[PDB]
């Protein structure tokens, strides 16, 4: 079906530049426009610019005029967002979306109707550090009931992107994932699961 | 630049109740549009042109307003409606979004199902240790956790983390940890 | 450039209904109206109505109310005329045209419609040769009579096209719901009967 | 003969003036049309259909503001299209009922070269249209003026 | 509805002459009168709109004039490509109405018909019918009447006629007439004649 796919999370140095693709599929790429939206601090949404795939014309937000440029490639159904000089204020998740605006719509439906999953951008000079995984196990005083509780601990990783899977992805319920918290310049997170005694 | 204001930033509603979110604007605009963002998911259109449900949106969502004042109404709250709701205008350039309003579900209280874990051998090999305590599937969000070592309280090194409100059973969960040397 | 393409000729039966199409190309389809015009036998133009491709608003001539119905399909830039409860008086050419500045600006090629209960019928051919005496001494007139066929058209030729000059082929006329045609050629009297001549008639509808 | 808009503002018998605020599309691409439909907005009726016939023509249609500076197009009126702004008066639409019927006018404006940014500002005047009414019965000839305003901004990608 | 009348159905002219065609409306049209040209093969296109305006692609030989209820079309140098039919149409009020048409023809030196008469064939009699036909080739102008006489008696029924258009090579008109009888009715008489003036 109609689907927009962006790249994975990024880590960049201050003063660098980065380009984010967003590939379209499942619909006529030239029959709709493209929007870009930036979500900062996990709450604040704001609009970057609007792009016309047929001609490549753009409507920018004057807040982002010197920061971002929007480009298109019809030959691959791909749109790009490029950020010119990253600083600490440029850390956010950047979303591409499909917009019906551009022509006259008889029903009056002018909206961003399909979004791509965001690409998180982290700007830091610190170096990458692989995580350490320690398993969690119950103690001697189990008092085991019909079900038991296990978990995992991930400690000391950077930047912030970690996914935890249990039992090769066979379990999708009774699972808790905990958001990571900064600790002396490194992240740490844990997960937990409840399974019947076995 | 038109500023859209949502009040209050956090709002609560029990299952089956009717609740009305609000978004006010600095200057007059002709339409208001509403977006829904569930946790760990992109935003999604919910209402367009101030009164129209989008494609596939259940009929229990409605919108109304005019001029400088609009509102979004959820007639009967289901447990999957715990999300962040945003207001948006394109009637004036540049197009702006609201600050957001988080919706929380009220249910019956529940006791936390506690667990504890001693440091495993893997971290013991490196010389450091961390003791982890879980608290799963409890309501409501606010809870305080304390540690005791050899009959004495420890007041440092404790870090705590809360998950988001569940979209199935409307509960919270918390993980508390303590990191120590050998 | 701007071009309007219609469906091909139609052959229907009384009491039936027919639908013809007009495919527009080369311009913004919803910006301009589309009209329909009917030319009878005897060639007087009558105006049927117009349709707005933007929202399918239609206006009809009071003469054709109930009979005609216009619709448009803006997805593929095509308009449709529907004429129902056909009678013999509905045999004509029907035109689709674009409108600009009060004038029918571009026209389709025209769709011919025939309403007749008659069925395919091969023609009879009869030669025509002078009586006891020729009408003129210098030139002799020879004729060929093609009678009682259906439907149009029919081609006729003399000596397989050898007599390319001095030949006349009158248009066909209905009688008893069947068509009748005649042709005439003139040759110098020194040629005939010395040199053979034959009237060659072909009817594609019956493969004759 | 009287006319009124969708929000209920009327022009009495004899002519007058009124204001119309129109919702437009937020973006129009290069090579696309900005449709301003006024049939859903302006309605007119005839007071004495039993003995009088009314003929209604668009006597003039003018561009203002952003539409003057960034757009070119055509007007669509009762069977045919004409330039906008109009260089002459149109043919006649007949009003013969006591119930309201729309005024069938629409503007199809397309961006010119060197258009960009906010093409039309919200609340700005974009057109004035003059409805001229004449009747079979006597010498009456009245003018109904319509002022068209943009109800939002419009932008054009560059 | 507005009745639209053109003065003459046919206009004789010669190549290079100045031809003028007039239209008339039963009620004033505030201009909005158009002129169309239909070639003999049946294709139609617009020549002039709004009483004076040349359509794109139309030759410059055409011009328009008029106001109120009276309008005219003019061709400066009549050519061979310009031999066709012309219609005036009003667009001031719905329904739109057209004129009756005016077909152009070339002027010519008069020619008398080359008349011929044909008795029925043997095969028609074998199939139980009879048709006597009469040809009138290459006459001018196009007006002509035909009368059938049987044994000194007149007749007015059982006759089909067929006229061709003006011939391009020599500008002459032709016509044929067919009288169809049954075999028994044909055989009860002796004199069949075709006289035409
Ligand atoms: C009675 O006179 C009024 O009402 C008719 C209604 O058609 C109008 O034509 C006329 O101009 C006046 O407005």
């Amino acid at each position: 079906e109609v689907l927009l796919k962006q790249s994975g999370p990024e880590k960049v140095k201050p003063g660098a530049s980065v380009k984010i693709p967003c590939k379209a599929s499942g619909y006529t790429f030239t029959d709709y426009n493209i929007d870009w939206v930036k979500q900062s601090h996990g709450t604040s949404l704001e609009w970057i610019g609007h792009l016309d795939p047929n001609s490549g014309g753009t409507v920018y937000n004057q807040k982002f005029r010197g920061k971002a440029t929007l480009t298109v490639d019809k030959s691959s159904s791909t749109a790009y967002l490029e950020l010119r000089s990253l600083t600490s204020e440029d850390t956010a998740v950047y979303y591409c979306a499909r917009s019906t605006m551009g022509v006259y719509r008889s029903d009056g439906y002018y909206a961003m109707d399909y979004w791509g999953q965001g690409t998180s951008v982290t700007v830091s000079s610190a170096k990458t550090t692989p995580p350490s995984v320690y398993p969690l196990a119950p103690g001697c005083g189990d008092t085991t009931g019909s079900s038991v509780t296990l978990g995992c601990l991930v400690k000391g990783y950077f930047p912030e992107s970690v996914t935890v899977t249990w039992n090769s992805g066979s379990l999708s319920s009774s699972v808790h994932t905990f958001p990571a918290l900064l600790q002396s310049g490194l992240y740490t997170m844990s997960s937990s699961v409840t399974v019947p005694s076995s | 630049q038109i500023v859209l204001t949502q009040s209050p930033a956090i709002m609560s509603a029990s299952l089956g109740e009717e609740i009305t979110l609000t978004c006010s604007a600095s200057s007059s605009i002709s339409y208001m549009h509403w977006y829904q963002q569930k946790s760990g998911t992109s935003p999604k259109i919910l209402i367009y042109s101030t009164s129209n449900q989008a494609s596939g949106v259940p009929s229990r969502f409605s919108g109304s307003g005019s001029g400088t004042f609009y509102s979004l109404t959820i007639s009967s709250v289901e447990a999957e409606d715990a999300a962040d709701y945003y207001c948006h205008q394109w009637s004036s350039y540049p197009w702006t979004f609201g600050g957001g309003t988080k919706l929380e579900i009220k249910r019956a209280d529940a006791a936390p199902t506690v667990s504890i874990f001693p440091p495993s051998s893997e971290q013991l090999t490196s010389g450091g240790a961390s003791v982890v305590c879980f608290l799963n599937n409890f309501y409501p969000k606010d809870i305080n956790v304390k540690w005791k070592i050899d009959g004495s309280e420890r007041q440092n090194g404790v870090l705590n983390s809360w998950t988001d409100q569940d979209s199935k059973d409307s509960t919270y969960s918390m993980s508390s940890t303590l990191t120590l040397t050998k | 450039e701007i071009q309007l393409q219609q469906s091909g000729p139609e052959r229907m039966k009384p009491g039936a209904s027919v639908k013809i199409s007009c495919k527009a190309s080369g311009y913004s389809f919803t910006t301009y109206y589309i009209h329909w015009v009917k030319q009878s036998h005897g060639r007087s133009l009558e105006w049927i109505g117009y349709i707005d491709p933007f929202n399918d608003d239609t206006n009809y001539n009071q003469k054709f109310k109930g009979k005609a119905t216009l619709t448009v399909d803006k997805s593929s830039s095509t308009a449709y005329m529907h004429l129902s409860s056909l009678t013999s008086e509905d045999s004509a050419v029907y035109y689709c045209a674009r409108s600009y500045y009060g004038s029918l600006d571009y026209w389709g090629q025209g769709t011919t419609l025939t309403v007749s209960s008659a069925k395919t019928t091969p023609p009879s051919v009869y030669p025509l040769a002078p009586g006891s005496a020729a009408q003129t001494n210098s030139m002799v007139t020879l004729g060929c009579l093609v009678k009682g066929y259906f439907p149009e058209p029919v081609t006729v030729t003399w000596n397989s096209g050898s007599l390319s000059s001095g030949v006349h082929t009158f248009p066909a006329v209905l009688q008893s719901d069947l068509y009748t045609l005649s042709s005439s050629v003139t040759v110098p009297s020194s040629t005939w009967p010395s040199e053979t001549v034959t009237c060659n008639v072909a009817h594609p509808a019956s493969s004759t | 003969f009287a006319c009124k808009t969708a929000n209920g503002t009327a022009i009495p018998i004899g002519g007058g003036s009124a204001n119309v605020y129109v919702n437009l599309a937020p973006v129009v691409n290069v090579g696309q049309n900005l449709v301003v439909d006024l049939s859903t907005q302006i309605f007119c009726h005839n007071d004495y259909p039993e003995t009088i016939t009314d003929y209604v023509t668009l006597q003039r249609g003018s561009a203002y503001g952003g539409v003057l500076s960034n757009f070119s197009g055509t007007v669509k009126y009762s069977g045919s299209s004409y330039p906008f702004p109009t260089t002459s008066e149109t043919p006649r639409v007949v009003y013969n009922s006591r119930t309201d019927k729309p005024w069938p006018v629409a503007l199809y404006l397309t961006p010119v070269s060197s258009a960009g940014g906010v093409a039309i500002k919200a609340g700005s005047l974009i057109a004035v249209l003059i409805l001229r009414q004449t009747n079979n019965y006597n010498s009456d000839d009245f003018q109904f003026v319509w002022n068209i305003y943009a109800n939002n901004d419009v932008v054009v990608p560059t």
